[PDB]
């Protein structure tokens, strides 16, 4: 199961688990990824996490721990992985769906994500991650800013 | 779902991990320092005025020959002392695509001022982030006007908290290198210690004519060509070889070789040779082949993957230097890493050699549209690069503003003292109502200044302090309520921005002191050493016979310490002096 | 087997396809119409000589300045007239791997004579294969003597039936630049007519600066670099710009562009552009941009696969241009291809542009060892390329040997005289026995010449065809033994090889009249044209007051035909000469 | 069968079909691939010839016309078929089966494959096949200047 990883992926891969995992028993509760989404600004509620926490559990138990989370994401790194992760954070960065990720969205974002930041510092960061001179940043700019630093 | 939201979610948050990893580190650089610094200059003066009898005795203390050229020169008057208006307007009579001459009185002017200003430099400039405590490092533009204007508007106009570094290759390969160099000699200029320029391999008579810049000169200036070109080659005698951060990365523009030894670079007589290429030995002596392969190694060496030196046969001068040379070079001469540029990069910016070379280029579209990608790199005091990629146009340069932008150290010190003075906001109000009572909201100079030194006793030159704590004040009359205000609202205190009131705050602490402290930080740790303090009393006390005792010595640099964690930081220093000299000044 | 013989048999037919194809056209080039000319010689001369009475009228019809050097000159004598034993001896003087310094003074002479000879020279030089049927090719060389070495080993020395162009870049990125530059100079001037030198983009100062050739020069002659470079300069001024094959075939070193033109390129002053990058503009006078352009653009030009004309970035001088460029300056000039050298290719050569394009690279290892082979190009009279790749080594290099070769055109009146002497050689030997009663096999030239006068009647100057009919001829007999096995054996008269015999055959037929045949021959079409020759007569009968009447022109035009094809070639116009002569100074 | 081919590649064919066919009857006979041997100095005689026309043959008679030679050569180009003719050729053109093809063995092609080359051609023939400057036709040599011209 956990063979096809190596300590090098599974040091991130344990933060990335910790990350749901907050109150520390050992697994993900339905609580536990709600508030991930909530934090990330997603809609879903119960009627979706209950099917969720069953459906990408593959045991049959109502919570997620640490080898049923590395087995359905070591499904995932065998198969193509790269492309649609991106593409869904780009969607959700993207709220008003125009393809650019413009200062507002950004702004809504960090503030729901955690920080506090002010009109200027969202300014620079837009002004860095605009690579063309556009003023909005697009796909390509949005990924080499995440992929980047 | 299933996969795209956990995915999402993850990515996103390991992105915001690394931003938080950077902004909590860039805050804490400045605020948990300052706080302290700033408590001592308000409380610890009770303590240092004690002492301050024992310790009064040391503590406080040729010509025009130029010819009119066609109608195409517009009218920009240039003067010998270069600001800021002088860079605005040479910004925008460059910018425009037809009528962008100016005279050449000017130019040259421009030109023989750089060439004075860099004959007094030393081959390898100095570099340090005590104050600013961040540097920006650019590649090679080639003429790429519209590259040079993006960065400015990008990261800003070059200050002395916003230090600008050029490795070289001004010229060639553009429409618009005249401009390129006479726009950077400007800047240079109008900020000396803020502007650092290296000579690169395109700096040299022979290359101009090779690549036809001497033909660009000419079709410019078809009368003055000559002496364009002759003022020209004195500045590219005199341009700087590079430059060290810190005693801790070299910039160069090349690289180096096995033989390759900073010593001998520090002794190299810049001024002999005016062409790298063909030395003109107008002294009358055999060139120095030991001497001339050091500087034609530092300007033509490009990295290798293969171990072992070999001479770089595609370019035909230099050679290639591979993992073990940069390893033995980083040894001797006890460096970090190398920032260098000199090849092109699709990205602007490459890796090499396991991160010990940093490669940086900032011309856009070199070989042809979309080929390649500017970059430039923002270090900040703990000299971790970080990375910006931009594509310059031609159609979005008329639309560009540059400003000079708002320091980091600045922002910490108001930050700091609107955040503190609220305690007593309140009674400050109530002592305005005092002086004013119809609640008008502008009292006299002397009158504001009093009132809130009463409330807050603190004996700080709050005159000067007048254009940071209420803007838009008039010569007659203080408006208090946007002082309230403050207190009141950061936004305030925030939306200064750029201004002309820095210098009154550069007045306070920031003395020649600041030069001082670098001068005296020998290996260039924060916060000083007392190995560094008492390596200087060493020599200071028998160096001259005017010098001091060294018990006097050992008293002013145990008292430099203010907060009491055995080493003096730059703003400790210059907050223990103002403390000193006010004092000395009060009683 | 099954497969394995079939098909290896079948791709060895067809490579002796191939090879069938080329040599029997390469022996039919001179056979068929050399058998008839000598049967013209030897019998239509009864048909000539009665018309000889009509056309009697016009048938017939500064300074040495140099210093001595150090203790590393090695000593070879070098005299104005340059003969094949100077260049055995500069060869085995360059050859040396240490000692292998001449004179200065040796040096100077020798440029200061090419640069004299190629004063004279045209821009361009038309070169003609009427009479060595073959041309060979080089391309860059960048001191590489080696290569040059291998060259001449392969394809033996320069000679007037086997004729050499170089297409420039003779210097820089080379250890022996020098070398190979004094050799290129001293076989040009000792064979004037079969050595055409093209200038290329490297024969600059700024160039040599740039490469580091002038260092090189420098440490060789550490008293004298100064002169040499002067001289070398002049040298460069004066080089031909380039050359052209039989009107239909271009050689130039970089290329063209859509404004190149070659009439433009014949009007352009040499002399003015001592150097192409940094014009000295000596006369006072502003550059002409469009004179310039053309050696410009002709000299960096390189092809690129795209369609339209745009600006080399990557070389940063001169234009890429694509198939329709090309296709469009062959239209214009009447033009079959291109015969080009710049860039370096792995094989040596390549074609380019539907192979209207060829580049020939000459360098090997230009960039690394095994990076590249060097390659040379072996035309024929019909002008289809023919590459031959090498690869030099230093070690072979004292291994080679060089020689003259034999002429083509040689190769054939020799062997038809022996073949067609062999119905009278028993009475040839029988005469012989009667002028020798002892059979010892030597008797005088005068009873030689007689007897075989006798025995076939032909006249011709048998004193000076002694040389080729007798090798190891004494002054005072003649050994008519090896005259016998000339008939019985043509492995002896195929055995001579290179000789100084060859100047006996020169002085027959092939006088300055074959010079004269190439003037008459505008479209350099074989065997002469009809309309050539009334276009001739129309200018020759009124040109000058000594003019001959037009009714003797035509005559003695159409008299030259031999065969009574309609056509003159070139040997049938020397053999008719030859005959005219021949009677007149017998009757 | 013949569908593989195209008129470009058929039009070579041809002239290696009536390489053997020189009689012109319109099929290939023992005798002319045995002629064809003798010409290229190769051993093989009835005892392997009547086996041969009758194993590529792929027909069933003992003779080889047209469809028949494009048939066999159709699956063999259909295959890899570059290397194996080099090497057969190389091999038959090294007798002494050292690797270097010198002087004596190509004259002695020459003159058995039709040609009656002096020693002054064959020695220029090989100083313009000898690349590297050995002195012998080593096999890349020889592929160059077979590939050449
Ligand atoms: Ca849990
Ligand atoms: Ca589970
Ligand atoms: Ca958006
Ligand atoms: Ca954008
Ligand atoms: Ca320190
Ligand atoms: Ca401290
Ligand atoms: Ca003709
Ligand atoms: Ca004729
Ligand atoms: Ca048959
Ligand atoms: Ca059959
Ligand atoms: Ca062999
Ligand atoms: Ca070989
Ligand atoms: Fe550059
Ligand atoms: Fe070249
Ligand atoms: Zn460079
Ligand atoms: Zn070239």
């Amino acid at each position: 199961m956990a063979d096809q990883l190596t300590e090098e992926q599974i040091a991130e891969f344990k933060e990335a688990f910790s990350l749901f995992d907050k109150d520390g028993d050992g697994t993900i509760t339905t609580k536990e990824l709600g508030t991930v989404m909530r934090s990330l600004g997603q809609n879903p509620t119960e009627a979706e996490l209950q099917d969720m926490i069953n459906e990408v559990d593959a045991d049959g138990n109502g919570t997620i721990d640490f080898p049923e989370f590395l087995t359905m994401m070591a499904r995932k790194m065998k198969d193509t992985d790269s492309e649609e992760e991106i593409r869904e954070a780009f969607r959700v960065f993207d709220k008003d769906g125009n393809g650019f990720i413009s200062a507002a969205e950004l702004r809504h974002v960090m503030t729901n994500l955690g920080e506090k930041l002010t009109d200027e510092e969202v300014d620079e960061m837009i002004r860095e991650a605009d690579i063309d001179g556009d003023g909005q940043v697009n796909y390509e700019e949005f990924v080499t800013m995440m992929t980047s630093k | 779902m299933d996969e795209n939201a956990i995915r999402a979610a993850i990515f996103i948050q390991k992105w915001y991990r690394r931003h938080q990893a950077r902004r909590e580190m860039q805050r804490r650089c400045n605020w948990q320092i300052f706080q302290n610094l700033e408590y001592a200059s308000e409380q610890d003066q009770a303590e240092l005025y004690k002492f301050f009898n024992d310790l009064i005795k040391h503590m406080p203390q040729d010509k025009d020959d130029l010819v009119e050229e066609f109608g195409d020169i517009v009218n920009a008057k240039i003067e010998l002392p270069i600001r800021k208006n002088h860079i605005d307007l040479l910004i925008d009579v460059f910018r425009k695509k037809r009528g962008n001459r100016l005279h050449p009185k000017y130019v040259a002017l421009i030109l023989r001022e750089a060439a004075k200003s860099l004959k007094q430099l030393p081959n390898i400039s100095p570099v340090s982030t005590a104050v600013s405590q961040q540097v920006t490092v650019c590649g090679d533009l080639h003429g790429k006007l519209d590259d040079l204007l993006v960065v400015l508007h990008k990261n800003g106009l070059p200050s002395s908290s916003n230090p600008y570094v050029f490795n070289g290759d001004f010229v060639d390969r553009g429409k618009r290198g005249l401009e390129v160099l006479l726009l950077l000699l400007s800047l240079y200029l109008a900020f000396p210690n803020a502007v650092f320029l290296n000579r690169g391999n395109h700096e040299d008579s022979v290359m101009n004519a090779r690549y036809g810049f001497i033909r660009e000169v000419e079709s410019k200036y078809p009368r003055n060509h000559k002496r364009i070109l002759a003022f020209i080659d004195e500045v590219y005698r005199w341009l700087p070889l590079g430059s060290v951060l810190n005693s801790r990365v070299l910039i160069v523009h090349g690289g180096f070789s096995d033989s390759t030894s900073l010593d001998l670079i520090k002794s190299i007589d810049r001024g002999k040779y005016v062409s790298i290429l063909r030395p003109p030995l107008t002294d009358g002596e055999p060139l120095d082949k030991t001497e001339w392969q050091q500087i034609f190694d530092i300007m033509w060496s490009d990295p290798q993957a293969t171990m072992g030196c070999v001479p770089n046969t595609l370019r035909g001068a230099g050679v290639w230097f591979g993992p073990d040379v940069t390893d033995n070079f980083l040894q001797r001469h006890r460096l970090s890493y190398v920032i260098r540029s000199h090849e092109c990069k699709p990205n602007g910016h490459e890796f090499m050699h396991d991160n010990k070379i940093i490669t940086i280029f900032s011309a856009s579209n070199y070989y042809a549209i979309g080929s390649n990608k500017g970059a430039y790199i923002r270090l900040n005091n703990q000299l971790m690069p970080h990375f910006v990629q931009y594509i310059s146009a031609a159609s979005q340069t008329k639309r560009l503003s540059f400003k000079q932008r708002m320091g980091i150290v600045e922002s910490s010190a108001l930050k700091e003292l609107a955040v503190r003075m609220r305690d007593h906001r309140d009674e400050l109000e109530d002592e305005f109502r005092k002086y004013d009572p119809k609640d008008s909201g502008y009292i006299s100079i002397s009158h504001w200044c009093k009132v809130m030194e009463n409330v807050t006793k603190l004996g700080l030159p709050w005159r000067l302090l007048r254009d940071k704590l209420a803007p838009g004040t008039d010569s007659q009359k203080v408006n208090y309520n946007r002082t309230l205000d403050l207190l009141d609202t950061d936004v305030i205190l925030e939306a200064e921005a750029d201004g002309m009131s820095v210098m009154d705050a550069l007045y306070a602490n920031k003395a020649s002191l600041v030069a001082i402290f670098n001068i005296i930080d020998a290996d260039n740790s924060g916060e000083i050493t007392l190995d560094e303090f008492e390596t200087a009393i060493d020599l200071l006390v028998a160096h001259m016979p005017g010098a001091y005792s060294k018990a006097e010595m050992l008293e002013k640099c145990r008292m430099m310490d203010l907060n009491g964690d055995g080493k003096v930081d730059l703003n400790e220093f210059l907050e223990a002096f103002r403390l000193s000299d006010l004092h000395r000044k009060e009683q």
